[PDB]
Formats: C-alpha cells, structure tokens, sequence
C-alpha cells in the first residue's frame, strides 16, 4: 500500500533555508508518477499549498511564495525534498489516482520560524 | 478561495456550505472536498464534483456553476464534526479555501 | 521499382475520438518532430476529408480499414504515400491477480483490466502515467463496419495510447466478473472420519480421500465469496433431492482447504486461506482412499477374529 | 464406437487399481479359508 | 550511407514452374499496381538473363 512519513529540522531561525524530505513506501515514482506536493498549515489556520514535482525535474510552484521555495527530487532513494529562502506544520500528499486530486496523505511533522 | 469559518445544524438537518473563488479556478475545474478530524490528515471527501470515494455515504452532497461550488451535508449526525476544505486547479496549481468547522 | 518504407502509427486523440464515436479516420497523418510538423496524405496532392470504416477479411482478431488496396504512379524518382486507419479487435487474457493483460499480436500492458479510475490501492497501474485516459460514459459507435451504425454509451473506458497505436478497453468489475474457484464435484454420502492432525473425507462415488488440516477455514474469507452462495444452494439442493427424511442436518455448513489444494463444503447428517493452486493429478487421493479402505476393513477382521 | 478421447499420461491409476485388485482378492482368500 | 529498404516477395507461377524444373530464377521482378508495371533488374541496367 501507499506510505508516506516525513523527517527533517524542527527549529528554524529566520531567513536561514529549511530542508524536507518526504519518504515514500509505495516504494517506487515511475513514469507512473502523477504529482506529489508540499501542503502547509499554521496550527488554528486553514491549509496552504507550497509546491509540487514530477519525476522529471520540472515542477510548480506558488507565486504567493514569489518562487523562494525550489523543490528537488531523488529517485535513487525513493525521496522528493524542498528549499527555501510563515512558521506551520507541514504535510506531503500526493496523486495516486486518476480522477480525484489530492489523496493519500502523509503526517509531516512541525517546524517554527 | 473563500470560505466561512463555521456552520451550524441540530441532528437531521440538511446543512450546506458554499465555496468561493474567481473564474481562474473554479469554473473550468474540478472540486475536491476533505473532512479533516482535528489532529489528523485530511480524507478526500468528494472527488471531481458530486461524485463520492468508496466509503463517503449518500450524506455528502456535490453541486457546482459559476464561479462558486456547495456541499450538501444531509441527515447530519456527530461524527460529522469536522474541518471540511474545498479546493481545486487554478490555471497554474492548487489552492484551498478558508476552511469550516462544522458543529452539531 | 523501389523501395517501400512502412511505418505503423498511434493517431491523435481528438481523431481517437473521431473514430470511434463517427466509425470514420481523416485522410491525413501530422506529427511533430524537432521543430516543423510534418504530414502526409492519402492519395497524393489530397485533402483532408473523412473516410469511412469498412471491414477486413479474416483470426480471433476483427480488423477495420479505411483503405483496402495500395497505390502509385509513373519523370524523376517520385514517392507516394500510403494513408490508412485501421482499427482492429483482439482478444486479451490476464490472469489472477491481474497485474497486466496481453495480447495475440504482442501487445503487453502493465495494467489491471478492472483499474477503476478509484481503485489504484485495490488494483494496479504501471504503464506511462502520460499516456493513459479514463472516460465515464463514454459513446462508442458500437460497430465500425456499418456507417449507420448505433450508439453506445460505454461505463468506464480506459486509453493506453502507445507508440504504434492506442489500445482502448472497456474497464469492468473485479469480483463481479472474476471468481476464483470452480465446482468440481459434489459427493453425497461422503465419511469424515478423524484422525491425529487430520480429518478424512473419504467417498466412495469419486472414489477418493480428502485430507484436511483441523481447523476449517473461516467462512467470511472474501476468497469464498464468488462461490459461496453456490455452495449451499449446491448443498441444498442434494439435501431435499437425494435421501429421505429420517436424516437431520448436524452442525452448520463448513468448509475445509485439503492438501493439495481442493476446497470441502461440508454438511453433516444423522438420525486464512493458502495462495496455493490445486493439484492436477488425483491418483493422491484415491491412494489415500485405498490404503484408508483396505486399513479400515483388515482392521475389522482381524479384531473379530481375535 | 471409438470415444475421440486421449491417452492418460500416468499410468499410476492402472497400477493403483492393480494394487487394490491384487490385496483384496488376496485378503479375502485367506480370511475365507480361516473362516 | 543512406536508406535500406528490403520487400520479400513470391515469384509469379510461370517463374515457379521454371524455378523448380530447370533450377535457375530470373533476374528479373515485375509486378503491376494500379495502372503501369513497375520492374526490378539484378546489378543495375541488367538484362532478364
Ligand atoms: C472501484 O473499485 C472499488 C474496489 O476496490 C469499489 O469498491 C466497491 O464498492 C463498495 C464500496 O463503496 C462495496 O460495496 C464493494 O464491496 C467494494 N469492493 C471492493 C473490492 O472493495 C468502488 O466502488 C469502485 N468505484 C468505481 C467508480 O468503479
Ligand atoms: C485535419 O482536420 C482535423 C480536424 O478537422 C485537424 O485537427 C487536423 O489538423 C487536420 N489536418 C491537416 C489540416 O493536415
Ligand atoms: C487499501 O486497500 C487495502 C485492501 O483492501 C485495505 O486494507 C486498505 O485499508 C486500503 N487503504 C486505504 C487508505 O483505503
Ligand atoms: C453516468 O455517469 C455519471 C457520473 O459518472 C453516473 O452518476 C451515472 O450513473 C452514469 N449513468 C449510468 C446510466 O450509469
Ligand atoms: C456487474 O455489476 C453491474 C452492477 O450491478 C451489473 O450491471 C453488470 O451486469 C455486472 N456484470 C456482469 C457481467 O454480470
Ligand atoms: C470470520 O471473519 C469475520 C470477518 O472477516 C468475523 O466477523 C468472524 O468472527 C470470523 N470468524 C471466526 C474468526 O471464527
Ligand atoms: C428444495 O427444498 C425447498 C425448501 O427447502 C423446496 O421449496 C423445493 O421444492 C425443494 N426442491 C425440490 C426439487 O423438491
Ligand atoms: C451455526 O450457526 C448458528 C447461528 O448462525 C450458531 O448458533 C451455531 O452455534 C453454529 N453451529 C456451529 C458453528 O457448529
Ligand atoms: C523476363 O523473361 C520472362 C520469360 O523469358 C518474361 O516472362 C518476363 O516478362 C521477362 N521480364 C522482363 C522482360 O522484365
């Protein structure tokens, strides 16, 4: 079945770049990808979505970021992470299904700024 | 994306939610609706309009024209308590709305 | 004469949609490659009219043509050009649990043949994510042959579309369509006799023993469910057709995995689930039908000689 | 007349009903000369 | 170095009759499609020897 965890910093001065990586036991991204994102929220907030990566090096991001985020991708490990450049907890969902949208999702732990 | 922040129905009664944004998104899309239990992730809830996943009862209702979508929860009960987001594809990626606490 | 290069080609999906809900292609190929289109016609200098479908002449395979025949003409080396739009219908197996079906012709598709558009935990899908296309109700011109033809409203139909081709095939319903076990055989009057770690079904009209380990499997294993209303009903029926009525049901219908690979449906009178296959050559059980026979009656004997 | 049948490949069946054959006649020879 | 088109194709029946009674082919493809006859020669310019 699909698995997604998370790791990563839980303590992030202002200005200086965050790292996540999310880890994926489906265990495999394939051609047979569809998207796989980031989706914050500050806590008592509603939710935010951050990026988003394909297998190949494209991807897409939020202009409400204005692009301070830039997502990156390993295949070799079975990992997709994240860079930036306001403080939420964190999440990454994917698609895993054609028709729907955001599904599956996977617990990504908290970070402050 | 626009959404009110809470709604209100006593057990058994049709509530409804709408679901605003501009013509970029919701109008030549698809809306997904998911019922986060406070402390969890959320569940897709509606996928592609009305359309339900396997184990969303009839309860949950799709509707969508213009610019703005609904959500017609039917025969409300309490386990129904929850944060139900709207969102869909705008011309270059996803966004959610506000978000709702529903309270029975 | 010279050469004669042929090239065999996936249309576009627009035309993928032409085709099968107007049973007609057009007169014209155009793909992309580097920078400029390219493109070809039918008959040379042609437009870029609709031609109609019409059947071949034939295998398991149901081929349809827009063009039955091969042409050219006669001062310098000149090269026409060939246009046809064939649309053809092969059988594809797939076996249990379906993780990719195949064609005749060569065609391999790693995907399941019931990957409802929901179900991908349930299901599988590993071809090019690109590539492939689901569409709800969706009309099909429900013959290709006749131009007059009706229309279909088809439930669920997937699209692979692949380098020579795009494969097109109507999704369905695992478990509805697809069961897992076949009845072999019903034997009224059947012994189970008990043993150490093992009970024996032991009948004399199929003439063979069946051993099964102790403990009978659970009967709201989801594995039963294709034949499980059929098994009562097949038990039902011996039981109101076969012997009368000085006899009583004793216990409830119970069901047992033999070694081997069989499946007992027991139903007793008076007055969680092995992957494995079935064992194809039966001699084991009228083995142990022998033996438990001949043990049994030498055993009778020699007590009351004694 | 001729069943368009095949031939069974293991002959095991025939050496079985061989084996059946031959103990039960030989058994009840014996227990009907002790009786 | 360019292109390499290469077409497997049956002789005609008299060509048969001749293949096998005498051992010997003739150096020589014709085959009519549409209106005219197309023809191929061995090494190029040959004769039908
Ligand atoms: C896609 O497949 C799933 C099966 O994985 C379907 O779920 C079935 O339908 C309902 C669930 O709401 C149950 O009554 C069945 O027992 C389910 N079967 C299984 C095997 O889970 C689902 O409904 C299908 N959806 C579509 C649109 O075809
Ligand atoms: C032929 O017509 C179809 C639709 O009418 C069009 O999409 C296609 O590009 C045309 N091909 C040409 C003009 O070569
Ligand atoms: C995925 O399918 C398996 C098998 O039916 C099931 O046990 C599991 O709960 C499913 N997972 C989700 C998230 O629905
Ligand atoms: C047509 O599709 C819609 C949405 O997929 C579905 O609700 C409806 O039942 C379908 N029609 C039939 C006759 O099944
Ligand atoms: C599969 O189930 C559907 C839904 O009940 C039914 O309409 C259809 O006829 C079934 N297919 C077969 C082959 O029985
Ligand atoms: C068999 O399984 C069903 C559910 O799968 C359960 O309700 C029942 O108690 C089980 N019977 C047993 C474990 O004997
Ligand atoms: C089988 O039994 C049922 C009731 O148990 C009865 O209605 C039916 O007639 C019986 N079948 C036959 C063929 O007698
Ligand atoms: C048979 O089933 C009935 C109810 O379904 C139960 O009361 C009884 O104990 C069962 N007998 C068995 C399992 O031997
Ligand atoms: C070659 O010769 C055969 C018989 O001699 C003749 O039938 C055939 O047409 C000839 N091919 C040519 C002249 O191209």
């Amino acid at each position: 079945q699909l698995q997604l965890q998370e790791s990563g910093p839980g303590l992030v001065k202002p200005s200086e770049t965050l790292s996540l990586t999310c880890t994926v036991s489906g265990a495999s991204i394939d051609r047979s990808t569809y998207y796989w994102g980031w989706i914050r929220q500050p806590p008592g907030k509603g939710l935010e979505w951050i990026a988003n990566i394909y297998y190949n090096g494209r991807a897409v991001y939020s202009p409400s970021l204005k692009s301070r985020v830039t997502i990156s991708v390993d295949t070799s490990k079975n990992q997709f992470s994240l860079k930036v450049r306001d403080t939420a907890v964190y999440y990454c969902a994917t698609r895993w299904n054609y028709f729907f949208d955001f599904d599956y999702w996977g617990r990504g732990t908290l970070v402050t700024v | 994306l626009t959404q009110p922040p809470s709604a209100s129905g006593t057990p058994g009664q049709r509530v409804t939610i709408s679901c605003s944004g501009s013509s970029s998104n919701i109008e030549t899309n698809y809306v997904s609706w998911y019922q986060q239990f406070p402390g969890t992730a959320p569940k897709l809830l509606i996928y592609r309009n009305n359309q339900r996943p396997s184990g969303v009862p009839d309860r949950f209702s799709g509707s969508k024209s213009g610019t703005s979508a609904s959500l017609a929860i039917s025969g409300l009960r309490s386990e129904d308590e929850a944060e139900y987001y709207c969102g869909t594809w705008d011309d270059n990626s996803w966004v959610f709305g506000g978000g709702t606490k529903l309270t029975v | 004469l010279l050469g004669s290069n042929t090239e065999y080609v996936a249309p576009p999906m627009w035309e993928i949609h032409h085709i099968n809900s107007h049973s007609q292609c057009y007169s014209s190929y155009s793909r992309v490659i580097a920078g400029t289109v390219f493109v070809a016609y039918h008959r040379d200098s042609y437009e870029n009219k609709t031609m109609q479908l019409m059947p071949d002449d034939y295998t398991h395979s149901t081929r349809y043509v827009t063009v039955k025949d091969q042409w050219h003409s006669r001062n310098l080396t000149r090269e026409t050009s060939n246009l046809n739009c064939m649309v053809t219908i092969t059988t594809a197996r797939s076996k249990y649990p379906y993780h990719f079906f195949a064609t005749s012709t060569g065609d391999v598709v790693d995907i399941s043949p019931f990957y409802n558009g929901t179900n991908r935990n349930a299901s599988y899908f590993g071809e090019n994510a690109d590539k492939f296309f689901i569409f709800p109700n969706y009309t099909i011109v429900s013959d290709f042959g006749r131009p007059n033809s009706a229309l279909e409203t088809h439930r669920l139909v997937a699209f692979l579309e692949r380098a020579d081709s795009v494969i097109s095939w109507d999704i369905q319903d695992e478990k509805n369509v697809t069961c897992q076990l076949t009845f072999w055989e019903a034997s009224e009057r059947t012994i189970r006799s008990e043993a150490e770690d093992s009970y024996h079904f032991s009948s004399a009209k199929m003439t063979a023993t069946f051993l099964s380990k102790k403990q009978e499997v659970n009967m709201s294993d989801s594995a039963l469910d294709c034949v499980r209303d059929e098994a009562i009903n097949k038990l039902q029926q011996i039981f109101n057709t076969s012997y009368n009525q000085t006899y009583e049901k004793y216990g409830n219908v119970s069901v047992f995995e033999t070694t081997g690979g069989l499946v007992v449906f027991w139903q007793g009178i008076k007055q969680h689930l092995s992957n494995m296959e079935s064992v194809h050559n039966l001699v084991y059980a009228q083995l142990q039908f022998t033996y438990d026979t001949l043990r049994g009656y030498i055993n009778r004997a020699l007590a009351q000689i004694a």
